[PDB]
RNA sequence: AGAUGGUAAGGGCCCACGGUGGAUGCCUCGGCACCCGAGCCGAUGAAGGACGUGGCUACCUGCGAUAAGCCAGGGGGAGCC
RNA sequence: GGGGAACCUGGGGAACUGAAACAUCUCAGUACCCAGAGGAGAGGAAAGAGAAAUCGACUCCCUGAGUAGCGGCGAGCGAA
RNA sequence: CUGUUGGGAAGCAGCGCCAGAGAGGGUGAAAGCCCCGUAGGCGAAAGGUGGGGGGAUAGGUGAGGGUACCCGAGUACCCCGUGGUUCGUGGAGCCAUGGGGGAAUCUGGGCGGACCACCGCCUAAGGCUAAGUACUCCGGGUGACCGAUAGCGCACCAGUACCGUGAGGGAAAGGUGAAAAGAACCCCGGGAGGGGAGUGAAAUAGAGCCUGAAACCGUGGGCUUACAAGCAGUCACGGCCCCGCAAGGGGUUGUGGCGUGCCUAUUGAAGCAUGAGCCGGCGACUCACGGUCGUGGGCGAGCUUAAGCCGUUGAGGCGG
RNA sequence: AAAAGCUAACCGAGCCCGGAGAUAGCUGGUUCUCCCCGAAAUGACUUUAGGGUCAGCCUCAGGCGCUGACUGGGGCCUGU
RNA sequence: UGAGGGCGCGAGCGAUAACGUCCGCGUCCGAGCGCGGGAACAACCGAGACCGCCAGCUAAGGCCCCCAAGUCUGGGCUAA
RNA sequence: GGCGGUAGGGGAGCGUUCCCGAUGCCGAUGAAGGCCGACCCGCGAGGGCGGCUGGAGGUAAGGGAAGUGCGAAUGCCGGC
RNA sequence: CCGGUGAAAUUGAACUGGCCGUGAAGAUGCGGCCUACCCGUGGCAGGACGAAAAGACCCCGUGGAGCUUUACUGCAGCCU
RNA sequence: GGGGGCCUGACUGCGAGGCCUGCAAGCCGAGCAGGGGCGAAAGCCGGGCCUAGUGAACCGGUGGUCCCGUGUGGAAGGGC
């Protein structure tokens, strides 16, 4: 009873290709270098899909800050009044309003410098 | 292991011991008849015990009725076959190895 | 194939009756320009091991 | 039932150990990862190590063999009486192979433990302190000789 | 003053269409092993081989100066060299 | 008289290797060379075995038996 | 037999038949009943065989008493080296003997593991002897054996081509189509190679003619690139082209975030430590026997066979 | 006619076929997926130091069931 | 598995040198070259990653720009 | 409550070749194989589905046997 | 330079700058900073520690082999 | 520790329980019986104040021993 290979080695070498698609080269058609770029993917998407927050819960704050320094104060003193009126709303995301209606945020603004000063 | 697929038959009454034959001789057509005669109609398989070689011929073509001396009541073809048939030809050694 | 038992172990060792294997004392045919009589007796009686006597067990086992 | 679906129980099939992939066992092969592993360890029963083994023991144990060997004097076994009840009677060697017993290692001696049924046994030997356990019981007649 | 497209010599990515190349899938006048049978041939020249032989014949095959063959008997019956 | 794929008898006959070195030992009378016997070869009718005042030429399979034994009693060798 | 798809029917449907033959192979595809054949049966003028039967012949066939004739020679036996038996001098026999000493005819001679006594077996130094046993160049049957990088090296003009003086080494290479029905003929052209027509069910089956992947080369088309610093990717957004129904999806990438290839050995890598140009195939813990543990099943003071013997030929039963 | 030169293009021992798949404590390779646990480079011996046997550390299955690490309190041992 | 390595500490060697070595405790890399600060930097600091989410709290470390976060308040200090 | 993980241990699965299942069934209204896909099942190795090509074998559910799963060995053959 | 024919070792892949540091501490490939339109052709050899025959060097292996000897054991031969 | 006397316990058969430690070892040891030494007796005596002064196993010599001893009786060899 003999087993040769026959389909069994080829058709893995077709996803392999099929996950490298667009790859700059030898890098997309020669297999087992399309094996290898596949592993910093997966290790490159792994670590960025922890990032992508980061880098948006960066950006947020800038465009926050960008807001509360156009009332006249800045980022630390804009968020503690809001902490200290206990609201565990401001998804820092959610404090976009600054193109979304800003008398909306404006006035998240004015309650702020109430419980400090 | 012999007994137990022998009771699996019987359990299930797909079973029959013989001795009357309308086929004591040789021909295919003298025992399809004996078959009618009996219960056998080409519905399910059979397998078929007896001591003599002239019954065996006239069903050693019988594509859904295999030949079996009274002697290696080969388990396989017994669980093979859906159903059963045995002679006392084979009622006195399967007795006398258990009886 | 068959396996060889090691005579050399059979004429050292005795199989017990609870499996396991106890031998001769060591040290009783050369030293003894008088050291302790003491020692002169816990070495002419057999004693048992730990773990190589299952090294020696797999050395006979037809026997 | 029928030809097919007579499997067999549970905890029996084989699944023997398979170990040239990439993440079931691993690509050393199993039991093997340093070094000195595609032949064999010597035998690490009686060896290994170079030292002096343990073969340091004495080997006392005497009568070790001369040349023609063994000798023919027979054997004697004795045998347990606890179910020489099981039957009864002028009880022989003869039988008591076909019992279960003996074995052609032949020369019978009966000894052991238990209430003995009065059943005259003919052997070759008895022992004394079960002798007397027999007294209270029938008759023992012996052998034939030497 | 500033802002901004915009050309592709050629390349990269992809889809389509082919060229070489021959894996894979299918088949097998081939081999592998088991059991039985059978078991020597030659100075009446062996095993093996050379050369030749055809109407034309390069090789194979067969055959041997009677040469892709001769004679008698036995099988078989429409084709054959 | 020579040939014959292997099988068989006799004449010669290693060393690597093992012993975790290596000389006795093993591999082993194996592989190889020689001569010869045929469909088989060799052996074969006790100056036998072995313990019973017993078996009965010889060969072959099983068991005895890895028993008895052999061994720088070490590797390991191995009957009747 | 007919009908119906199909180029082709053995396929499909209906109605039947044989069976001692329903095992197989072929025929345009999947046939028990088209073909050769299988079940079963008959069979050679000649050669050989003989192992079963028969004839003939070779050979062989009585006892008691007495006799003092014969019973296998440098042989037996002893020693000095030696081999075989599991016996490596060991208490070391027995068998064979290269050398030396050298008997006897049953009032004899060997043996039963030094030696001796008894007791028991055997009668050597002449030879022959079928059967039962091993092997497979050959023939047959068979296969949970392979299927063109496998199976012997050869499925094929292979022990060839090729290498070497030489022994010797020793490959690669199968596949049109069922049928050559294999392209008449016309045209470009020196031809080769192509276009057309035609055969063919199919030429997208064209004579290295079943399938045709991958590396590799090129033409066409969508996206991009000539202010840009790069393990060549990932994430986000926009942009271009395409698919799609809301919404969504595919392919590309301009900008921004991050980003030190794989395996192996190494304490240790990104590495100036090994390795790979790439692709495709062959390629690496199985088997036998014994044994420890585990487990599944059988019997249970019992449990179990091995060689072998009866029987269909992918049947088992005896065998203690 | 001496260098260890030459013996069929590499001679401190030619070439081929065989023992033969010699040996190698050495290098390198050891191929599919998922779950759970998860170490050691310590000691002793070793012609032993790249290796190997035993204990140690690991995994799994069965038999045990507060003992286990750590802490508090009581006692004792220690001589930097 | 029995070649380990780094850092803090207590010693020996070394020149109270060595990103040198031999020991003991502990830690970590090896097996965490997976993340964040240290520009970079295996073991320095934080912190054990089963996967997903454009959610929130934090440690180390940081808050003028690349670079997310006070050119924050009060009090001193230094002109290189 | 636990689920980073090397050597290593246990458990679970996917794929290939062949056998019982078969004088069975799927297959000319097109099998195995090869090109695709943004469809579906599975976390997985994998299994189904639509399209193209090819042209004749392929074999379920439960059992069984393996020459069984490739990314490297300055691996071998061939091609580029 | 034009016409015709047309290899090689090497090569994981490449979109291959400099400098100052880091880093098993010789960086096109890590950090920062500077420079640089895409693509060729002629030439020079500083780098790619470049290709190694497995470095001409050193060490290891209970490797090999040649040679030496009042190392060991045996053998031929020679005396006896 | 320095003197004197009497002695041979530098006994035999055992030997609970323990230190160290991977194995093998090594080391201490109360208790009893046979018999004895010393001392009026309690009691002590299984070498020395201690920690070093040593060698697995294989082979073989010497002396005893109810042992085995190959058909049997001696013998040869073996065994404790
Ligand atoms: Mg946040
Ligand atoms: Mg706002
Ligand atoms: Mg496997
Ligand atoms: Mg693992
Ligand atoms: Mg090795
Ligand atoms: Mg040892
Ligand atoms: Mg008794
Ligand atoms: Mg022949
Ligand atoms: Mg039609
Ligand atoms: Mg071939
Ligand atoms: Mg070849
Ligand atoms: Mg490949
Ligand atoms: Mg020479
Ligand atoms: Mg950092
Ligand atoms: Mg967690
Ligand atoms: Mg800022
Ligand atoms: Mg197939
Ligand atoms: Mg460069
Ligand atoms: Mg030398």
């Amino acid at each position: 009873p003999r087993a040769k290979t026959g389909v069994v080695r080829r058709r893995k070498h077709k996803k392999i290709l099929k996950l490298a698609k667009g790859y700059w080269g030898l890098r997309s058609k020669s297999f087992r270098k399309a094996r290898e770029t596949l592993f910093a993917a997966g290790n490159y998407a792994y670590a960025h899909r922890k990032r992508r927050k980061r880098d948006f819960r960066r950006l947020w704050i800038v465009r926050i800050n960008a807001a509360c320094r156009q009332h006249g104060l800045n980022y630390s003193t804009f968020i503690h009044g809001l902490k200290k009126a206990g609201i565990e709303v401001d998804r820092k995301n959610l404090a976009d309003l600054a193109v979304r209606e800003p008398q909306v945020f404006a006035e998240l603004v004015e309650r702020a410098k109430a419980a400090q000063g | 292991g012999l007994a137990m697929a022998v009771a699996d038959r019987a359990r299930e009454g797909k079973l029959l011991l013989v001795e009357a034959f309308a086929g004591v001789n040789g021909k295919t057509k003298e025992f399809l008849a004996w078959a009618k005669e009996a219960g056998l109609d080409g519905s399910e398989s059979v397998l078929l015990v007896t001591g003599n070689e002239l019954v065996r011929r006239a069903a050693r073509n019988l594509p859904w009725v295999v030949t079996l001396a009274p002697e290696g009541l080969n388990v396989y073809d017994i669980v093979r076959t859906e159903r059963l048939v045995m002679d006392l030809d084979a009622w006195e050694v399967f007795q006398n190895r258990i009886g | 194939p068959k396996m060889k038992t090691h005579k050399g172990a059979k004429k050292r060792v005795k199989i017990t009756a609870s499996g396991k294997v106890v031998a001769m004392k060591t040290g009783k045919r050369h030293l003894n320009w008088q050291k302790s009589g003491k020692e002169i007796r816990q070495k002419g009686r057999k004693f048992v091991l730990a773990k190589p006597e299952a090294e020696r067990i797999k050395l006979l086992l037809p026997y | 039932d029928l030809r097919p679906n007579p499997g067999a129980n549970k905890r029996r099939k084989r699944v023997g150990r398979g170990p040239g992939s990439g993440h079931g066992k691993t690509a050393t092969r199993g039991h093997k990862g340093q070094k000195s592993r595609s032949g064999g360890l010597k035998d690490p029963r009686r060896f290994e190590g170079g030292r002096s083994t343990t073969l340091m023991r004495l080997p006392k144990r005497g009568m070790q063999g001369q040349v023609p060997g063994e000798i023919k004097r027979p054997r004697y076994q004795g045998v347990n009486l606890k179910d020489l009840a099981r039957f009864e009677g002028e009880v022989t060697p003869e039988l008591l192979v076909r019992a279960g017993l003996l074995k052609k290692g032949y020369r019978l001696k009966i000894l052991g433990e238990g209430e003995a049924k009065p059943l005259k046994v003919v052997a070759h030997a008895f022992s004394k302190s079960a002798l007397e356990k027999l007294k209270a019981a029938g008759g023992e007649p012996v052998l034939l000789e030497a």
